[PDB]
C-alpha cells in the first residue's frame, strides 16, 4: 500500500516562515506529481500547488504565489511546503497527497496543523466538575481545561475505558488562552464507589496531568 | 481560472434518504471532476472520479452524473455515519475545489439532558469561578440557554460551544460557562442554568446553592 507521513504540528511567529514535509512508501514521486492543500480550521479545501519531481517543476495557484514554494527530493521521496511571511491567514491544517488522474487525490498525508501566533505556549489547568448534592440511574461529570495555548489538548476519561458517554466540547479562546469542558456519563452506582479520572493531555508542551473527579464535601 | 459553485452549502435528510449536491464550473471541464468525503479529524477520501467511476471500496450507493460543465453528485439511503463536508474538485487544468456542503442527519427531535456544575475549590483558588452547564443529546441542533444568578437573569461572563453532530445517535451536545470572579460568585446564592428547545415549551431547569461548603 502507499504511505504518505507528514511533519508534526508547528507553532510560528507572525512574519515568520516554516516548511513542512511529506514522506512517501510504496511508491517513487519520481513517477507522479505530489500536491499540497490547506484547510483553513472551520472553512473549505483550498489546493495551494504541485511539484513533478522528475524536473522539479511547479505550479501554483495565484492565491498562493509567493506565500508558497514547493520543493522534493528524489533519493528521499519526500516533497516539502516552505511558507513564507505568516498571517493569522495562514494558520490552516496542510496536507500532502499524490498526483495523477486515474485515481484523483486518492492517497492524503494526515496533515500537518500550522498556528500562526505571537503567544506563548501554556499548559492547561485541570478543574474537576463534581455534581452538587442534588444528583436517577446516571451520573453526569465534567472536566474543565483552562487557560492553555495552542491547540490541541487531548481529553480523556480513565485514559479511554470510559468513551461511549463522553462528550468534549470545541475550545474558546479568550486573551490569548483556550478553555474547553468535557463530560462523562456513568451508572450511578459506580460512582464515587470507583475511580473516575479526566486525562489531559497537551502535546504542545509535552505535559499530560490527571484530575480525579472527588464527591463534594459538603454532607461530610 | 477555473471556478467551482457547488450548492447548496449545507444539506438535511433522514436515514434512508437520498441528497444531490451540484457543482458548476466556470468553463468546460471535460468530466474531469472528483468528489470526497470530510470528516473533522479525518483526511478528505476520494468517493467518485472522472464524473461518476465509484472508487473500489465505496459502497455504490455514492454516485455522480455530469458533461460540459454541469455536474451533480448524489447519495442514497443514507446512513448516520455520512455526516461529513462533501467536496468537488476539478482537475482538467490544476485543480479546483468547490467550497462544500455539510450533510446533516435529520433524526427524531429529542430533549437534551441538563447537568449543572458548581466551580470546583481548586478553581477558586485562582480567584475566578467558572460554573458550567452541559445540555447533552439533543435534536435539532437549536436550542436557546438562560443563566440566573438568584434567579435574576445575566448575560454578560457566559461563553457556549456546540459538538460537531454525532456520527452514530445523530445528535448535538453543547456546554454553557458562566465566568465570574470569586469575589461576584459567593456574592450571590442560586445559580441555575435554563434550557429551551422545541420538544417542549416548558424549560429545563437545573440549579444549584451556594452554601458554605
Amino acid at each position: 500500500e502507499v504511505q504518505l507521513q507528514q511533519s508534526g504540528a508547528e507553532l510560528v511567529k507572525p512574519g515568520a516562515s516554516v516548511k513542512l514535509s511529506c514522506t512517501a512508501s510504496g511508491f517513487n514521486i519520481k513517477d507522479t506529481y505530489m500536491h499540497w492543500v490547506k484547510q483553513r480550521p472551520e472553512q473549505g479545501l483550498e489546493w495551494i500547488g504541485r511539484i513533478d519531481p522528475l524536473n522539479d517543476k511547479t505550479k501554483y495557484d495565484p492565491k498562493f504565489q509567493g506565500k508558497a514554494t514547493i520543493t522534493a527530493d528524489t533519493s528521499s521521496n519526500s516533497a516539502y511546503l516552505q511558507l513564507s511571511s505568516l498571517t493569522s491567514e495562514d494558520t490552516a491544517v496542510y496536507y500532502c497527497s499524490r498526483g495523477g488522474g486515474d485515481p484523483v487525490f486518492v492517497y492524503w498525508g494526515q496533515g500537518t496543523l500550522v498556528t500562526v501566533s505571537a503567544a506563548k505556549t501554556t499548559p492547561p489547568s485541570v478543574y474537576p466538575l463534581a455534581p452538587g448534592s442534588a444528583a436517577n440511574s446516571m451520573v453526569t461529570l465534567g472536566c474543565l481545561v483552562k487557560g492553555y495555548f495552542p491547540e490541541p489538548v487531548t481529553v480523556t476519561w480513565n485514559s479511554g475505558s470510559l468513551s461511549s458517554g463522553v462528550h468534549t466540547f470545541p475550545a474558546v479562546l479568550q486573551s490569548d488562552l483556550y478553555t474547553l469542558s468535557s463530560s462523562v456519563t456513568v451508572p450511578s452506582s459506580t460512582w464515587p464507589s470507583e475511580t473516575v479520572t479526566c486525562n489531559v493531555a497537551h502535546p504542545a508542551s509535552s505535559t499530560k496531568v490527571d484530575k480525579k473527579i472527588v464527591p463534594r464535601d459538603c454532607g461530610c | 481560472d477555473i471556478q467551482m459553485t457547488q450548492s447548496p452549502s449545507s444539506l438535511s435528510a433522514s436515514l434512508g434518504g437520498k441528497v444531490t449536491i451540484t457543482c458548476k464550473a466556470s468553463q468546460d471541464i471535460n468530466k474531469y471532476i472528483a468528489w470526497y468525503q470530510h470528516k473533522p479529524g479525518k483526511g478528505p477520501r476520494l468517493l467518485i472520479h472522472y464524473t461518476s467511476t465509484l472508487h473500489p471500496g465505496i459502497p455504490s450507493r455514492f454516485s455522480g452524473s455530469g458533461s460540459g460543465r454541469d455536474y451533480s453528485f448524489s447519495i442514497s439511503n443514507l446512513e448516520p455515519e455520512d455526516i461529513a463536508t462533501y467536496y468537488c474538485l476539478q482537475y482538467d487544468n490544476l485543480r479546483t475545489f468547490g467550497g462544500g456542503t455539510k450533510l446533516e442527519i435529520k433524526r427524531a427531535d429529542a430533549a437534551p439532558t441538563v447537568s449543572i456544575f458548581p466551580p470546583s475549590s481548586e478553581q477558586l483558588t485562582s480567584g475566578g469561578a467558572s460554573v458550567v452547564c452541559f445540555l447533552n443529546n439533543f435534536y435539532p441542533k437549536d436550542i436557546n440557554v438562560k443563566w440566573k444568578i438568584d434567579g435574576s437573569e445575566r448575560q454578560n461572563g457566559v461563553l457556549n460551544s456546540w459538538t460537531d453532530q454525532d456520527s452514530k445517535d445523530s445528535t448535538y451536545s453543547m456546554s454553557s460557562t458562566l465566568t465570574l470572579t470569586k469575589d461576584e460568585y459567593e456574592r450571590h446564592n442560586s445559580y441555575t442554568c435554563e434550557a429551551t428547545h422545541k420538544t417542549s415549551t416548558s424549560p429545563i431547569v437545573k440549579s444549584f446553592n451556594r452554601n458554605e461548603c
